[PDB]
């Protein structure tokens, strides 16, 4: 069935004749970056519908994400690679594309890359340190909302623990008395949570307000957006500056390391030892936040931590210089030195 | 003295210079376009480039005397590692404006440099991509003739196999510069290549297991054929 190329999404019968096609309405480089990744764009929905009103209930996509979001959409979707659609597209590019089909795989080949690839910048490690520094200040604002949305409603706090699930209530409703049983369902609330909140509008004490309500909602508006940004920029720009360091311990602890040392160079200049303790001095060693170090008994940690610092060092050095992605080997090497620690 | 002749292989040339020794060289497909700090040369009007093997791991395979070098001219090839462009600039020269290359190293920081090159060297697609996740570039490649894998992954084996099952025409080939410890940092090299040639050839027709000493410790450019 469904596959993709530089021209559009194609649709194929069990035997490989062309069912329906539809060309990319928006820049290919904008669309592929989504479909390829597994996200559904307007052209992949419109073709999903017209394919249906042609009398189809079966769908097969090449990326298991596409076909998982395809069925949380309604359409029954199986996921098989390489599906006879792409096996039909690639084996016969010229059939569909034309003679210069290659040129076309390049034109758009390049375009998309120049997208995904950030322009060279003297100090992006510094841009990260910042955005990391900010994500720390927003941590405080989020902590601050807590007692607030609550002055008027103390109950919620215990009910919704997860900030993003929580800031849902404020942003959209505000006032205790803005509660619907029909907007209680929507938002993602369970049946239990459809009574734990219909018990809200009419149960518990808390000093209602009308002007305050629209002060706090203005607070949640500005809390989400600097947050995301920061988290999402800190990631997609940890890819230019220290992809090795990144894929080692996650872009955050990564960014925390760069920051903690105050730049990339600085980190690189650090021996395993200086890195095994970079983070703290009762805190002691930022890198101990590593999954495998934490889940372990203190008597074994000192050992693993050593091994981490050795690989983070390398990650830095290369990252500093070239940024050739050698994480895998090192993640491997490391996973193999730890099993011996047991 | 500075003399330049044809090699065993198509699009491959051998040169001998003032020091009376021989060095590989490829027909640079783009005059005055120098990648990787090259040593180039010029005979009766052509700019043959020095395929220095310290820099490329194929230099080695070839200078160490490779037998089957499926990379002819015209032959489109998938390439898992295209990085700075070095060990892979040559393979554009060999292939020719009739051949093709889809190259795939995933660290943008790096790739970012090969992006200029492809302006005149319009014979490579600089795909920022990942070759552990093949599907995710099902739209910027096409069935190739030769998969060439150079990746510091530790599963080089199933990576080659899987890119293969996706984009490699029957009768196509495949070349994987395998590091030993890259696959296992605890298992003896000799014993590893026996396990690679094993797993690898459970889907392939193993053509040739070629060592790379003394250009690279425990490196070994295999050459599989897809029956």
């Amino acid at each position: 069935f469904i596959s993709e190329n530089v021209r559009g999404i194609y649709a194929f019968d069990e035997n490989g004749n062309l069912i329906e096609k539809r060309y990319f309405t928006d820049k290919p480089e904008k669309v592929l970056d989504q479909l390829l990744k597994g996200e559904i764009t307007k052209d992949l929905e419109e073709l999903l519908n017209s394919l249906k009103e042609k009398g189809y209930d079966e769908f097969v996509f090449e990326h298991p994400e596409l076909s998982r979001r395809a069925k949380e959409l309604g359409f029954s979707a199986t996921t098989e690679f390489p599906n006879i659609a792409g096996e039909r597209l690639r084996s016969n590019p010229e059939e569909f594309l034309g003679e210069n089909w290659f040129e076309e795989y390049y034109k758009v080949g390049v375009a998309l890359t120049r997208m995904r690839i950030q322009e060279q910048s003297g100090a992006r490690d510094k841009m990260v340190i910042q955005a990391i520094e900010a994500l720390d200040d927003i941590n405080l604002l989020v902590a601050r909302l807590r007692e607030w949305y609550s002055l008027h409603f103390p109950e919620l706090d215990e009910l919704l623990p997860k900030h993003p699930q929580y800031v849902a209530f404020v942003k959209t409703v505000g006032h205790r008395d803005n509660i619907n049983e029909e907007v209680l369902r929507e938002l993602g609330l369970s049946e239990e949570k459809i009574k734990k909140i219909l018990e809200a509008k009419e149960k518990t004490m808390g000093a209602w307000m009308d002007q305050t309500d629209i002060e706090v909602v203005r607070q949640l508006a500005e809390e989400i957006q600097l947050r995301k940004k920061l988290e999402d920029y800190i990631d997609r720009a940890m890819d230019d500056v220290a992809p090795n360091l990144k894929a080692l311990v996650g872009a955050k602890l990564a960014a925390r390391l760069i920051s903690l040392a105050g730049g990339l160079r600085e980190l690189a200049m650090m021996p395993s030892s200086t890195i095994q303790v970079l983070g703290a001095e009762p805190k002691h060693g930022v890198i101990y936040q590593y999954p495998a170090i934490n889940r372990s008994p203190w008597w074994q940690r000192g050992k693993i931590a050593r091994a981490l610092a050795g690989k983070l060092a390398i990650a830095a050095r290369v990252d500093y210089f070239s940024g050739e992605y050698i994480a895998e080997e090192l993640k491997k090497e490391l996973e193999a030195r730890i099993r011996e620690i047991k | 003295m500075v003399e330049v002749k044809k090699h065993k292989f198509p699009g491959v040339y051998v040169v001998i210079d003032d020091d009376g020794s021989e060095k590989i060289a490829t027909k640079n497909l783009v005059p005055g376009q120098r990648v990787y700090g090259e040593r180039v040369i010029k005979w009766e009007g052509e700019e043959y480039r020095i395929w220095n093997p310290h820099r490329s791991k194929l230099g080695a395979a070839i200078v160490n005397g490779l037998k089957n070098f499926p990379i002819k001219p015209g032959k489109s090839v998938l390439y898992l590692g295209i990085a700075s462009g070095t060990t892979a600039s040559h393979v554009s020269d060999i292939v020719g404006w009739e051949g093709k290359i889809y190259g795939i190293e995933f660290s943008p920081r790096v790739l970012r440099e090969l992006v200029p090159i492809v302006e005149e060297r319009r014979n490579i697609i600089p795909i920022l991509g990942d070759a552990t996740k093949p599907e995710e570039y099902r739209a910027l490649v096409t069935k190739v003739d030769v998969i060439f894998e150079d990746v510091a992954q530790p599963t080089q084996a199933k990576i080659l196999i899987d890119n293969a099952k996706a984009y490699l025409k029957r009768g196509g080939y495949g070349m994987i510069a395998v590091k030993s410890r890259s696959i296992d940092v605890t298992k003896e090299p000799e014993q590893v290549f026996k396990e690679v040639e094993r797993e690898l050839s459970e889907y392939f027709e193993v053509i040739e297991r070629l060592n790379l000493e003394p250009y690279e410790k425990d490196h070994a450019l295999f050459v599989v054929r897809k029956p």
